[PDB]
C-alpha cells in the first residue's frame, strides 16, 4: 500500500516506490521491471 | 537528507550501491524487520 487512499503518499512519496521493489524477493529482482501506463509514469515522475 | 534527496543511491534511478558506507551487503531475508525493539541491521565481521 502506498499511504493516502487517493495518490502516492502526501508527506513523502517515492516511498511507496521503493519498498514495492524491495517487496519482491531477491531472485526475481535479476531481471524484473515496473508496468505503469504513460499517466502513471507522469505522477512518478513528478515527484520532488 | 533534510533537502528530500536520497543519502544512499542518490537518484531514483540506478538503486543499490552494493555499498552501505564502504561496506558490503548481505541481504539475509531472516533478520527481523523493523519492529519496536528489533535488531534489524547487523554490522561485524562475521568471519571472525
Amino acid at each position: 500500500a502506498t499511504g493516502a487512499a487517493g495518490d502516492f503518499a502526501a508527506v513523502n512519496a517515492s516511498d511507496a516506490v521503493v519498498d514495492l521493489v524491495y517487496a519482491l524477493g531477491a531472485e526475481y529482482r535479476a531481471n524484473a521491471s515496473f508496468v505503469m501506463n504513460s499517466k502513471t509514469a507522469g505522477a512518478v515522475r513528478k515527484m520532488k | 537528507d533534510a533537502d528530500g534527496r536520497f543519502l544512499w543511491a542518490d537518484s531514483l534511478a540506478a538503486g543499490e550501491p552494493a555499498r552501505l558506507m564502504g561496506y558490503p551487503v548481505l541481504i539475509a531475508e531472516d533478520m527481523p524487520d523493523i519492529a519496536a525493539n528489533a535488531y534489524a541491521i547487523a554490522f561485524g565481521d562475521f568471519g571472525n
